[PDB]
RNA sequence: AUUCAAUUGUCAGAGGUGAAAUUCUUGGAUUUAUUGAAGACUAACUACUGCGAAAGCAUUUGCCAAGGACGUUUUCAUUAAUCAAGAACGAAAGUUAGGGGAUCGAAGAUGAUCAGAUACCGUCGUAGUCUUAACCAUAAACUAUGCCGACUAGGGAUCGGGUGGUGUUUUUUUAAUGACCCACUCGGCACCUUACGAGAAAUCAAAGUCUUUGGGUUCUGGGGGGAGUAUGGUCGCAAGG
RNA sequence: CCGUAGGUGAACCUGCGGAAGGAUCAUUA
């Protein structure tokens, strides 16, 4: 009988003070009775939004960035980081019938007392003078580079935070770091993290969240 | 349940005469040590008497049931026979544990010592009590669990 | 009031893309008026509208439909039937979800959806109002829920390994009952 | 500027899901099935069904308010099938059609890494 | 090629296949005569060299074996035979 | 990913279908979102391919021993080739006794239906599927082609190794390598043309070097059934071989 | 069809693993 848009009240997300573009989202609450079950209900919400649309770049950069709501700012709402991922249709066109895909992971425990997971994909390029209609790698050269993959991203997340973690994300050091470090063992191609998964949350804290927000 | 229709009826007939399917008449009167033995062989072989006259494919079988009918429950005896007749190849032993065979006879048994109010163990069968193995120990303490459904007789 | 949507160009069609772009673009631009910007290098194509075209929401859905099916395989005279119809849509399915096959089981069922000379192939696209290209693994049938339901028997019965002569039979039989109606 | 919703299609054979909420799933807002829409069973997973359905989901959300919103299509995943079925491309037809502002068009199928058996067995499943 | 010398093929030709399948069987290997210039002495190496072979005086790896051929050291000179 | 459990939102369906029908949903079903648990599995990358005696073998990392190929102005000097007896392994399903039992699922329990286009369909589902200890020894176990040795055609490739290049790229300042290219070279998986030759023909670098009939050796067949039956022996708990 | 297992059956169906002794069109490098 009684209708629920007569009771909802229209809230509001913002992003940390990472990203440029932080007015996105527009979340809902069904009921503002229970202040502690309002905000026990947006502490589980997880927004994901593409990541080219929280940087305001025109061209869709096929990576979705999704992120967790924590805290209460009079109907705004302050959001962490949960994680990454791309769109499956760029796993679908991403994987080429005639080259060498290799996976390579590792188990972090972060500076900042996270624990994480690191997926990075990495490839077998054709050079400007081949001849070979498929280039394949040995198995050799296969664990060389997961190898290095294993190094470059354990120093990499060891030697920062999560804040130094989402600004070398965006700019896509990491690879770049990847194709100048295994550019001695194969020429790789097409280098990204798939994937960012956290783990472990700590204690929970206050002023370093805001200090993310602000 | 063609024959389970006229074995178990107040006020029995005189006698019983009809034409059924000829392999269901081959399991009325199957050997104990034959593929073609089955629960339904013993059901007619100890409640009622049964012998095969007109081969018509079809089969006219004639049944009598024993007006002197022995004391033994159908409900305890069926539930084992097709426990042990679904796992007709198998053994016996093994094929109680199943998974959810190991719920229901248990579940019998718990109704059964609910008028003897037997105390269950914490010792509970996993190791070596009423659930796993003490079921080994009745079927040792009687005529089967090594020897198979084919070989077993009333 | 603009609004653009992003495409994924295949590399084994992008060959037909560049030899007959010429007769793809002007038909949906000068008929259905819409705006079209590539990016050869990032394998994406721009479906973009403007307040300065004609108002037809529809229709940019229907554009994206049109690269979606160039996408997997289809020539342009489909593309025609697309611009004239609105009740013929697009399916995917794959070898693997009827019956797991291996290797040669897998060529020997591409054998049976293909034929000899496409026959068996020219059999479902006459008989059926559809229209058939294979993939290494996926078959692309158009049309209608009348027609590719019918395709979708004719389908799941020859990739199961029955004879394409009991296909031929139940094809004109759904044919028969098909075109009667 | 405007408010973006988010949307779900999902694609069986024998029927379609239109259901959209706000951001992070917070609270259902509209919420049709294929069976409320034509009462004929033979008629479940029809494109006008598809249409009618997603046409009563963009009138709650323009009596809602929700203009923007956001998509994603799926089939069942798993064992059976990857991409949606035509009643989910009508759906997309309809939804455009409507005057809806659409955000953004993707494919969150669940996909496995490794399935398990499907519900066939040796032989083989549809017909 | 109905007809063709057996007996006098053109050396260009000959030593060009395989080290076995030659009218008389040689091989194709040679010996290095090689000088680290820390001590200034002759040492006769194997080209095919499957060892860590060290001189006699300096603690100096000569050539490190390396499948097929035996890589000789840095800014180290050497001779045929 | 699937299944199940906990929390979350919301309202007439979800399920299955040539078609319907059963199943469970105000204790809010399907679905949406946050987690957790279980056991299997190793997709896309995946062929123009790799290894192993065969069956078989696709996540990463560490350890344990093994193997082919190549290189070798190393070592032994006939130590070899094929195989009754005997022995090792042997897919799936099956068998004993354990652990686990998520999905699938012969048996069974259930519904059906409506027609001679027709029961394939559904829902629970036990065994099993998974693993450990021991059995079992069969398949369209197929390249429907015994094993070793020599000769009789090339070329486009590719996988593993090696040789050479005032060859390329990778820069740091030239190298070094790594990757790529070329000319080879052995040793594998395969392709395409022929016919000298074979065959009844399909076709075949072996199915050729066989009436101009002999490189060495192991097994099998003698019109079709009766029949892998009877019987005897042998192994196995049995099914059975 | 073969192997194994099961319900049976006047025939025959079903579970798991194999084989083609079964019919590659189009497209591209
Ligand atoms: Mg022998
Ligand atoms: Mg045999
Ligand atoms: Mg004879
Ligand atoms: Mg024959
Ligand atoms: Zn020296």
């Amino acid at each position: 009988v009684v209708d629920p848009f007569t009771r909802k009240e229209w809230f509001d997300i913002k992003a940390p003070s990472t990203f440029e573009n932080r007015n996105v989202g527009k979340t809902l609450v069904n009921k503002s009775t229970g202040l502690k079950s309002a905000s026990d209900a947006l502490k589980g919400r997880v927004v994901e939004v593409c990541l080219a649309d929280l940087q305001g770049s025109e061209d869709h950069s096929f990576r979705k960035i999704k992120l967790r709501v924590d805290e209460v700012q009079g109907k705004n709402l302050l959001t962490n980081f949960h994680g990454m991922d791309f769109t499956t249709d760029k796993l679908r066109s991403m994987v080429r019938k005639w080259q060498t895909l290799i996976e390579a992971n590792v188990t972090v425990k972060t500076s900042d007392d996270y624990v994480l997971r690191i997926f990075a994909i990495a490839f077998t390029r054709k050079q400007a003078n081949q001849v070979k209609r498929h280039s394949y790698a040995q198995s050799s050269h296969i664990r060389a580079i997961r190898k290095v993959i294993s190094e470059i991203l354990t120093k990499e997340v060891q030697g920062s935070t999560l804040a130094q973690l989402t600004s070398k994300l965006i700019p896509e050091v990491i690879n770049k770091e990847i194709e100048n470090a295994t550019k001695d063992i194969f020429p790789l191609q097409n280098i990204h993290v798939r994937k960012v998964k956290l783990l472990k949350q700590p204690k929970f804290d206050v002023g370093a969240l805001m200090a993310l927000h602000g | 349940p063609l024959v389970f229709k006229l074995i178990n009826q107040p006020r029995p007939p005189r006698v019983s005469i009809l034409m059924f399917q000829r392999e269901f008449a081959l399991r009325l009167l199957a050997r104990p040590g034959d593929s073609l033995y089955c629960r339904l062989s013993a059901n007619v072989q100890m409640w009622a008497n049964v012998t095969h006259i007109m081969k018509v494919e079809s089969s006219v079988v004639r049944l009598e049931i024993k007006n002197p009918r022995p004391q033994v429950d159908y409900n305890e005896w069926d539930g084992l026979l097709r426990i042990v007749f679904v796992r007709k190849n198998r053994t016996i032993s093994a094929g109680f544990k199943s998974t959810t065979v190991m719920d229901i006879l248990e579940k019998n048994y718990k109704t059964f010592l609910a008028m003897n109010n037997e105390m269950v163990d914490d010792t509970k069968g996993s190791m070596h009590d009423v659930v796993k193995e003490k079921i080994d120990t009745v079927l040792k303490e009687t005529d089967l669990g090594d020897k198979r459904a084919g070989k077993c007789d009333q | 009031k603009f609004e653009s949507r992003k495409i994924m160009v295949p590399p084994h069609r992008m060959t037909p893309l560049r030899n007959s772009w010429t007769k793809i673009y002007p038909p949906l631009v000068e008929h259905l008026k819409l705006q079209v910007r590539m990016n050869l290098k990032t394998k994406s194509v721009e479906l973009r509208t403007n307040p300065k075209f004609t108002t037809d929401p529809g229709a940019l859905q229907k554009g994206a439909d049109f690269i979606k099916a160039f996408t997997l395989g289809f020539d342009l005279d489909d593309s025609i039937a697309l611009l004239r119809l609105d009740d013929l849509y697009i399916e995917t399915f794959e070898v693997k979800d009827v019956k797991t096959l291996t290797g040669d089981h897998l060529s020997r069922a591409i054998g049976r959806i293909a034929g000899k000379d496409g026959k068996t192939k020219f059999a479902i696209e006459n008989a059926t109002r559809t229209r058939i290209v294979l993939a290494d693994s996926k078959i692309h049938i158009l049309g209608g829920f009348t027609h590719i339901r019918m395709a979708r028997e004719s389908v799941v019965s020859l990739i199961l390994g029955s004879p394409p002569g009991k296909v031929y039979g139940n094809l004109r039989t759904v044919a028969s009952r098909l075109k009667e109606r | 500027s405007q408010v973006f919703g988010v949307a779900r299609i999902y694609a069986s054979f024998n029927d379609t899901f239109v259901h959209v909420t706000d951001l992070s799933g917070k609270e259902t807002i509209a919420r049709v099935t294929g069976g409320m829409k034509v009462k004929a069973d033979r008629d479940e997973s029809s494109p006008y069904a598809a249409m009618l359905a997603a046409q009563d989901v963009a009138a709650k959300c323009k009596e809602v308010g929700i203009t923007a919103v956001h998509v994603k299509i799926r089939a069942t995943g798993g064992t059976r099938t990857k991409t949606p079925g035509p009643g989910g491309q009508a759906a997309l037809r309809a939804l455009a059609r409507s005057g809806l502002r659409i955000g953004r068009i993707e494919d969150v199928t669940p996909v496995p890494s490794d399935s398990t058996r499907k519900k066939g067995g040796r032989r083989g499943r549809r017909l | 090629v109905l007809v063709q010398d057996l007996l006098h093929p053109t050396a260009a030709s000959e030593a060009r296949k395989h080290k076995l399948k030659t009218l008389v069987q040689g091989p194709r290997s040679y010996f290095l005569d090689v000088k680290c210039p820390g001590c200034l002495n002759i040492t006769t190496v194997f080209s095919h060299a499957q060892t860590a072979v060290t001189c006699e005086s300096c603690s100096t790896i000569l050539c490190t074996p390396t499948g097929g051929k035996a890589k000789l050291s840095e800014g180290t000179s050497f001779r045929r035979k």
